[PDB]
RNA sequence: AACGUGUCGCGAUGGAUGACUUGGCUUCCUAUUUCGUUGAAGAACGCAGUAAAGUGCGAUAAGUGGUAUCAAUUGCAGAACAUUCAAUUACCGAAUCUUUGAACGCAAACGGCGCAUGGGAGAAGCUGUGUCAUCCCCGUGCAUGCCAUAUUCUCAGUGUCGAA
RNA sequence: CACGAGUUGUUCGGAAACUGAGCACAACGUUAUAUCGUUUUGUUAGGAAAGUGAAGGAACUGAAAAGGGGCAACAGAGAACCUGGGAUUAUAUUCCAAAAAGAAAUUGCAUGUGGG
RNA sequence: GAUGUGGCCUGGAGGUUAGGACGAAGCUUAUGGCGUGAGCCUAAGAUGGACCGGCCUCUAGUGCAGAUCUUGGUUGGCGUA
RNA sequence: CAGUGUCAAGUUGGCAGGUAUUUGUCUGCCAAAGUUAAAUACAGAGUAGGAAGACCGAUAGCGAACAAGUAGCGUGAGCGA
RNA sequence: AGACCUGAGUGUGGCAGGACUACCCGCCGAACUUAAGCAUAUUACUCAGCGGAGGAAAAGAAAACAACCGUGAUUCUCUCAGUGAGCGGCGAGCGAAGAGGGAACGAACUCGUUGCCGAAUCGGGUCUUACAAGGCCUUGAGUUGUGGCAC
């Protein structure tokens, strides 16, 4: 019967973690990743979720090499004479 | 444009800056333009220049003046 | 404990030796750590971790220094690690230099030369 | 070399060896099977922890077994040479 | 059961090691806001399925 | 009389209202203002005497260096150059920067396995010392394509010639 | 719920290191778009994809060998250990210490004895 | 259904006048007075703790009883099934 | 403008001159390589600084005044206090 | 023998893939909707999709307008103009340009060709305090033509 023994009878897991983003969106089978694409060389953005770009976008992160870079562009790359 | 030669070749460098990166991606070459009407100017390409988006954006935006 | 200072003024092979002993030093505070041990001796962790830290700081600056004046030399300097090159950024190394951005053709600088901007006031 | 980083060889074991345990267990193979039970550093190896021992406390592990945790670090049961008492050497220790 | 990957392991272990509940002395500090950990985890409550 | 009704005083439950706003929204401006193979963005895991989250940082880990500033930080503890060597702050030129990720030696629900090349450690034998097979540890290089190039490298073609 | 602990391996399972149904990196082709297709009926690709056994005067040179590199089985293939313990609060063919309680098997290097 | 109202009311702005620790806003009422009414004003708090009233003009996300209305809370059924 | 077919001329020449054609005048210009600052955009971006508001005032204003893209949900794309 | 010229291997030096994507550039590309139905039309050369760059991009120095007493690269603003233009089941709807006032503006240059030269060019080593817009060397590349000069 569909319902609660079917909920029963489900086996096993369709995804699992996902190496690069880390999200278990990662197809076992199809060793894709449904939320990054990853092993494509590009990641997954489609403009019809503007939402899911801003959660996954550029500042989400820490920024750790951004920051640095950023203050070094904002001080003209300043030298020791 | 990381050869020498071409970076110090007042004729030919001014593809080194990155804004001629992937110029035909844009249509800028020749056959870019050719295909987007730019062969072409005065009452033949008023609706085309700078371009087609350029044309349409300053015909259908709404203006809206201070006093108005 | 360690002033800056001192380590300055202190050579190489001393500076590894200090190291050890300084890294000696925290291991056992480990132990003591674990063991419970007294305020007083648990914290003196911290000064300990940031002399280390100091001696590090001293040896990577020293080496780091020495070798960019190795590179630096005529001879050897198209083969400088790029560890030691000037970061900036990506597309600021790829982009052309004054030099080559001010390059002009021959007519040019003869155009410039036979005509040059003038300064002028009228009355 | 594009690694410039002063790395000494002096200071590796420290890495490799950090703190011993003193547990009841671990007290308990401290007294009755010569064994010395530490915390090592997660990705080394029983190999480089025999040679730590040695370079660390002047004494030869006859053998080492290690386990991963349920909290994630490394632990180590190393069992002294019978040359070796492990009493003397975790009150040198300090344990 | 006994199979794991190592990674799933940590994952697991700092997990474990994240279950605590705040210190006290936490909640003594000048500016304090926190009383409980808020995100505790009960294996019965929440699973983390990895 | 008992439930039960009404009204008033006082309580409870319940969190509206008002004052408060280190927040939001909207508008305007200034610039030597625009990331990444010199490895980014993002994921992951760690780091404090005490430390779950968060913040900050990366085995130099709630931070190193420097320039200013001048007497703290503060829940407790601990420390105790002051004419500046401060667990103060602010800023920034020097440094550090774990596992990954375009990820690029090959793989991967594997903290896995190589080739080349530099090192380290090294039992037993040898004169405590050096030396060291197998095993083990670390650094570096090693994807594909394209461009340039070879103080003029090595080749292929019933392609076209041609030797003397 | 709070505090403090607990998972021990040459041989057990996996991986190092097999092939299967299959997958699809490279290559090539296609597509305005590679985020598409082909890719085990012996087998990629108009397709020059092999980089080293030897020698010969210690690492430098090179024959023949057709069809690139991977992945996919924790029940197939494969795989050298097994009893005793008075040995735990909780692990054990994983721990036990010179009378190893002990008895083995099996790798990789080295040292001697002996050979015909 | 149309229209009028030196008609009522609410949050802000330009003006002008006031009030407040000797107690502002809010809140409570067998708490009276005024108005046909929308409402206004006083009294009392054995309430509160810091802002705010009037008048002219300007302005708007400006007035609730119901939409199987939205969110939060409560509630009889019920010490029942 | 594109695909395909077909494809010139040579300044006695071409192109344009908003009703197709064949003539013959006139006017402007010289396609089929290329570079270029400013005045303009920033209609869900960023970095470093600034200035404001007749805007909202904790069921409002961003989902988020708070360890908020968090807790929680979904195999997942996503959803989301 | 050898050459060039077509193509390989390796060494050396370098670059591309990713991120962002508000605005901008190239493609691709709907339907709801409106027409009181609906198919052309409309929504819309829009959303969604695939690529690419910047601090802006794109455009830009007339094979331009005009028809004047003439203007004079581009871009943008008011206006022209919801138009006695035009497009449109000539329905619903749609829909610009020149001139004029202005912002900006030191705005202009390069090649190819022609004709006069013809390696005067480039790269690489190495000296000058110097990967010099310099000297010296260099077959390496280049005569299947780089570089100079001129209207
Ligand atoms: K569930
Ligand atoms: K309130
Ligand atoms: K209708
Ligand atoms: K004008
Ligand atoms: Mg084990
Ligand atoms: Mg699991
Ligand atoms: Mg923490
Ligand atoms: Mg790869
Ligand atoms: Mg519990
Ligand atoms: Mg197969
Ligand atoms: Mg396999
Ligand atoms: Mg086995
Ligand atoms: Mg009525
Ligand atoms: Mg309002
Ligand atoms: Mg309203
Ligand atoms: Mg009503
Ligand atoms: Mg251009
Ligand atoms: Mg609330
Ligand atoms: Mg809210
Ligand atoms: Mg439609
Ligand atoms: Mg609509
Ligand atoms: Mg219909
Ligand atoms: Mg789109
Ligand atoms: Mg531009
Ligand atoms: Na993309
Ligand atoms: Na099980
Ligand atoms: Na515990
Ligand atoms: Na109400
Ligand atoms: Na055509
Ligand atoms: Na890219
Ligand atoms: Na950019």
């Amino acid at each position: 019967t569909k319902g609660t023994t079917s909920m029963g009878q489900r086996h096993g897991r369709t995804h699992i973690l996902c190496r690069r983003c880390g999200r278990n969106s990662y197809h076992v089978q199809w060793e894709r990743c449904a939320a990054c694409a990853y092993p494509r060389a590009s990641r997954r953005r489609y403009n019809w979720s503007v939402k899911a770009i801003k959660r996954r976008r550029t500042g989400t992160g820490r920024c750790r090499y951004l920051k640095v870079v950023n203050r070094r562009i904002a001080n003209h790359f300043k030298t020791p004479k | 444009p990381m050869c020498k030669t071409i970076r110090r070749d007042p004729r030919i460098n001014w593809i080194v800056n990155s804004v001629h990166k992937h110029r035909e991606q844009r249509g800028l070459t020749s056959a870019g333009r050719k295909h987007r009407g730019l062969r072409h100017k005065g009452h033949k390409a008023s609706k085309l220049r700078p371009s087609y988006r350029a044309a349409w954006r300053r015909n259908n935006r709404i203006v809206f003046l201070r006093k108005r | 404990h360690m002033k800056i200072k001192d380590l300055r003024e202190k050579s190489k092979d001393d500076l590894l030796k200090t190291l050890t002993e300084y890294k000696k030093e925290l291991s056992q505070l480990r132990v003591v750590q674990q063991t419970g041990g007294a305020e007083t001796r648990l914290g003196r962790i911290r000064p300990i971790r940031k002399s280390i830290a100091r001696i590090l700081t001293v040896l990577n600056q020293n080496e780091r220094s020495n070798l960019k004046m190795f590179y630096a030399d005529r001879k050897l300097r198209c083969k400088t690690p790029k560890v030691l090159r000037t970061k900036l950024t990506h597309r600021r190394r790829l982009a052309l230099k004054e030099n080559e951005k001010n390059r002009k053709t021959s007519r040019q600088m003869r155009q410039a030369h036979k005509f040059p901007k003038r300064v002028y006031a009228v009355k | 070399s594009n690694r410039v980083t002063v790395e000494s060889k002096d200071i590796a074991a420290f890495n490799v060896i950090r703190y011993p345990l003193t547990t009841d267990k671990a007290m308990k193979k401290i007294e009755e099977n010569n064994t010395l039970t530490f915390i090592v550093d997660s990705r080394a190896n029983k190999t480089e922890i025999k040679k730590a021992m040695r370079k660390l406390y002047q004494v030869k592990a006859v053998k080492v077994n290690t386990l991963i945790r349920p909290d994630g670090l490394k632990k180590a049961y190393i069992r002294l040479s019978a040359a070796h008492d492990a009493l003397d050497t975790a009150n040198k220790i300090g344990l | 059961g006994r199979f794991k990957p190592l990674a799933v392991k940590k994952k697991y272990a700092k997990k474990m090691n994240q279950n605590k509940p705040v210190p006290y002395w936490i909640r003594l500090r000048t500016g304090n806001r926190i009383k409980w950990n808020e995100k505790r985890r009960h294996w019965r409550r929440t699973k983390l399925n990895y």
